[PDB]
């Protein structure tokens, strides 16, 4: 069951600076009071990231190419974002991922679904509206895990497809700025690795009212960073070796 | 594969020992100069300029 | 010293001859807890099994399979593998496991194998010639058979062409024995394709039903979510042992550490990018791994024309880990330490010298 | 600890012997350097208890009896301002011994001029 | 093939850097001698014979 | 300019860094030599006319 929306007011997506966010732990290795340099898919500091808005009319749910790595930031309050869509063609011809977070727990499924052109949810002020797919033919992997969850809460996410391992990184950050991204440093820890081993090149983020929601999309690129580990082992600062000559 | 690792690590070790020998030659020249300064400036008064 | 200098006469001095190495004593392996067991209880001892023409394919993935328990069960009258080794099942890894469960006669068990020609192989269930895995069969007289005849299980008897590998056929199209047309109505030379089995307890060996489950492995580019079990031994600390922690193997002395790992972190590295701490998979504690106390062995000797007495220095080695005196250079054995001071004769290091007068340090 | 790697390494001859020999030569040469710089006098001289040097003040270069290492203030400042099969061999002369040698040189050049460098 | 070329060219480069370091040590000794001559013969009168 | 060769060369570690560092040391050493030979006076003197 899908439904077309036509009450949107057409508006091009905005772009905004990345500042000094997007640094994640490249491995499970503890380090203390040392400077470590590694070559891994990293988001260059101070780049334009795509900005998607949802406010009332805006409800931006486009479908974007994955390339080799994607950065998700979400200045999210009251949990309007409930899932994600990952795959190649997003139909029953091919095999895609279903990564969702409903009112009980998070479900990770690798099945041949039939996604709607307009996948969306709805909350009555209690949620009883599930319009995200129409069929589910062949599953190949099901996984249940612990739940991941003025804008107050910030969610950071990095996704990669390296040798069949789907690495997800995350951080919860307390923010108090209303409109755009804050300025500061935040290291992302690895939360879960998915041994999916499938091709993925395209993805989608998951009258009526459009709740106050916003999120950002950035892209990962192969380069070299210089990461600072403190005594307790947390990445406090990082240096992009190819940003500007001083950092180099 | 172990022979490849052995020749690589052996080349690294020989490079390290060679540069250690060169640095040791430089340090030995500096120490001979320091001994000469000790003898001629500390144990005596030197007429040599600078 | 004579062997190292390649001479029978050795002049006075100190010579580095050997390299001390604290040999490992135990071999310690710790692997995480064996959780998420595969649902083998709903497969191999389920209530009812499927028919041979409509075999249920059960897929096993995202779990650890303990093949020891199944392999040590003696109720399986036929445990034959065709592409792998039964004694290696608990170590090798596979992407997924497909279980093909069906019921046939006690004599038709052999036909579920490559290179076999028969009714079951051609019209009911076919395996490829490059099949890998195991075919497991066990007697099911006391479960499937009934006094009045178990007619629930059907099998395909006549088909126009041989079966392709892992192909099902759930259609009930009427077979044409001869050349006369048949539009689905039985006639003189047109019979039903599926036949019911005549399972009765009174028959001897040869007619009893056998529940047969066939496991086939896949080696696709996806990660091998199905692996064998892991056997973790006990932990011995504060000794030079062989440790292998989740694929990280080496030698060292394991002690308690006051460093605080973040919960996701497993390994730890120093400035020189060498492993120094690892988190134990069984118990969430951090063990500092210091290297086993190696050192260069030096032999202190006067001239062989003077005496044959020698003193031994273990450079940078604590005396408790090897006339036994502890210097800042290392552990010096064979030289009696005196409280008086002389001119240096044989240099040891850190202000200590050795001389022959007995060898004094 | 790999036995097969060592078995292969025996086919390479005495490269390890060469490297150990060269490093041992460097190690003994460092001690020889320190001997030739500092161990130039065989008499250990001490400064007199009364520091009456005609108004000249050597307190910054003479050893401090309060310190446990018996280093001079300038020496203590210098020491404060300068910060897998591999072993670090300690030097033959400790920092205390080098400080004593320097103290003997200072005491000789203060109480005796250049005469202690050419004899009694 | 590229590994063969890489090890050969890396050996050649290491050899070149090794004699460069040795000749640099020799030239540094000569320059230290020249500085000593400048100090003791140009900036003063030397009693050192020859 | 080959990227495959450079990728294979990266697996040899830091040999290139050592060689570049040694050559840079020699290069600055030459300038230090010239300074220590010739720049012995910070005072520029001129002969009288
Ligand atoms: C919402 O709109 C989209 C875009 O017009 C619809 O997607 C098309 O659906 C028709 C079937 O009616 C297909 O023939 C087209 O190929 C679809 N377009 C694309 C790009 O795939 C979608 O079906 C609409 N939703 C509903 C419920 O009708
Ligand atoms: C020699 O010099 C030292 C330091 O230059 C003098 O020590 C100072 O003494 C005065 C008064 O006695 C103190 O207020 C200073 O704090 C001392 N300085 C230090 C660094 O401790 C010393 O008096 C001088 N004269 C003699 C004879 O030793
Ligand atoms: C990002 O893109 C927009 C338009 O595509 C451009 O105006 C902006 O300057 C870009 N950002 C940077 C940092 O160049
Ligand atoms: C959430 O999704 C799971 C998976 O289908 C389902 O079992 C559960 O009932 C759902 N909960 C709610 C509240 O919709
Ligand atoms: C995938 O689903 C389709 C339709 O549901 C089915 O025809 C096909 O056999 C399925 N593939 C497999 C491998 O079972
Ligand atoms: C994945 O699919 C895309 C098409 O969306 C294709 O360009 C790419 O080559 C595929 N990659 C693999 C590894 O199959
Ligand atoms: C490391 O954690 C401890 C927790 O007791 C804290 O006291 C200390 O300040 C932390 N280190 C830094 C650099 O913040
Ligand atoms: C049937 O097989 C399952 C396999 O998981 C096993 O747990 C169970 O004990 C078996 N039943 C009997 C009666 O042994
Ligand atoms: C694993 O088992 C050990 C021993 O029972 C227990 O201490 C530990 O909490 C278990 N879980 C994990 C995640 O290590």
């Amino acid at each position: 069951q899908c439904v077309n929306f036509t009450t949107r007011t057409q508006l091009p997506p905005a772009y905004t600076n990345s500042f000094t966010r997007g640094v994640y732990y490249p491995d499970k290795v503890f380090r203390s009071s040392v400077l470590h340099s590694t070559q891994d898919l990293f988001l260059p500091f101070f780049s334009n990231v795509t900005w998607f808005h949802a406010i009332h009319k805006r409800f931006a749910n486009p479908v974007l190419p994955f390339n080799d790595g994607v950065y998700f930031a979400s200045t999210e309050k009251s949990n309007i974002i409930r899932g994600w869509i990952f795959g190649t063609t997003l139909d029953s011809k091919t095999q895609s991922l279903l990564i969702v977070n409903n009112a009980t727990n998070v479900v990770i499924k690798v099945c041949e679904f039939q996604f709607c052109n307009d996948p969306f949810l709805g909350v009555y002020y209690m949620e009883s509206e599930f319009r995200v797919y129409s069929s589910a033919n062949n599953c190949t992997f099901e996984y249940v895990s612990q739940p991941f969850l003025n804008f107050k809460n910030l969610r950071e996410f990095v996704f990669k497809n390296i040798d069949g391992y789907f690495k997800i990184y995350s951080k919860h950050t307390p923010i108090n700025l209303v409109r755009g991204l804050p300025q500061g440093f935040s290291a992302l820890e690895p939360l879960v690795d998915l041994p999916i081993g499938i091709n993925i090149t395209r993805f989608q983020t998951l009258g009526w009212t459009a709740g106050a929601a916003a999120y950002y999309v950035g892209y990962l690129q192969p380069r070299t960073f210089l990461l600072k580990y403190n005594e307790n082992g947390t990445i406090t600062d990082a240096v992009d070796c190819a940003l500007d000559p001083l950092s180099e | 594969q172990i022979d490849r690792l052995i020749t690589g690590r052996l080349q690294s070790l020989q490079t390290y020992v060679t540069q250690q020998l060169i640095r040791a030659a430089e340090i030995r020249a500096s120490a001979n100069l320091a001994a000469t300064k000790m003898s001629e400036c500390v144990l005596g008064q030197s007429k040599r300029v600078d | 010293t004579k062997c190292t200098l390649k001479s029978f006469t050795v002049e006075k001095g100190i010579y580095q001859t050997s390299n001390f190495r604290v040999q490992p004593t135990e071999s310690i392996v710790r692997f995480p807890n064996i959780t998420n067991l595969c649902p083998f209880g709903e497969v191999f001892n389920a209530t009812r099994f499927a028919s041979v023409y409509a075999w249920n394919r059960k897929r096993i993935s995202n779990c650890v399979a303990d093949y020891s328990v199944l392999y040590n069960s003696a109720s399986f009258s036929t445990f034959k593998c065709y592409g792998v080794s039964p004694t290696k099942l608990n170590d090798l890894c596979f992407t997924n496991v497909y279980a093909d469960s069906f019921v046939i006669r006690g004599d038709e068990v052999r036909q579920i194998a490559p290179g076999q020609t028969g009714n079951i192989a051609d019209y009911n269930y076919k395996l490829p010639d490059d099949f890998t895995g195991c075919v497991i069969a066990w007697n099911s007289n006391n479960l499937d058979s009934k006094v009045g005849g178990n007619y629930n299980y059907l099998y395909r008897l006549f088909r126009k062409s041989n079966l392709k590998p892992f192909e099902r056929d759930i259609s009930t199209e009427i077979y044409q024995a001869g050349s006369t047309p048949c539009n689905g109505v039985k006639g003189f030379n047109c019979y039903f394709p599926l036949q019911s089995y005549g399972f009765q307890p009174t028959y001897g060996v040869g007619y009893q039903p056998y529940r047969v489950v066939v496991l086939s492995f896949e080696l696709l580019h996806a990660p091998a979510t199905v692996c064998g079990p892991k056997k973790s031994t006990n932990l011995v600390k504060n000794k030079c042992v062989n440790f292998n922690f989740n694929g990280l193997t080496g030698t060292g002395v394991l002690t308690e550490s006051n460093k605080k790992f973040l919960p996701f972190q497993q390994f730890g590295r120093d400035i020189a990018d060498t492993t120094d701490a690892v988190r134990d998979p069984q118990t969430l504690e951090i063990l500092d791994i210091t290297p086993c106390s190696f050192g260069g062995v030096s032999v202190i000797t006067p001239g062989t024309n003077t005496s044959n007495q020698v003193a031994v220095l273990y450079q940078g080695v604590n005396c408790t880990e090897v006339n036994v005196f502890q210097t800042r250079a290392g552990c010096l054995i064979g030289a009696e330490h005196v409280n008086n001071s002389y001119e240096c004769d044989i240099p040891i290091g850190a202000g200590i010298c050795a001389s022959y007068q007995s060898i004094i340090a | 600890d790999s036995t097969e790697c060592s078995n292969l390494l025996l086919q390479y001859g005495s490269f390890c012997t060469q490297l150990n020999r060269a490093l041992t030569g460097i190690a003994v040469e460092q001690d020889k350097n320190t001997q030739e710089v500092f161990a130039q006098v065989k008499q250990i001289y001490k400064t007199p208890p009364i520091k009456d040097f005609g108004g000249f003040n050597f307190s910054q270069i003479l050893p401090d009896p309060s310190k446990p290492s018996k280093r001079s203030p300038i020496e203590d400042l210098l020491f404060n301002k300068v910060t897998n099969g591999l072993t670090v061999l300690p030097p033959l002369l400790t920092d205390e011994m080098i400080a004593q040698y320097t103290s003997a040189l200072l005491a000789g050049t203060i109480t005796s001029g250049w005469t202690f460098g050419a004899g009694p």
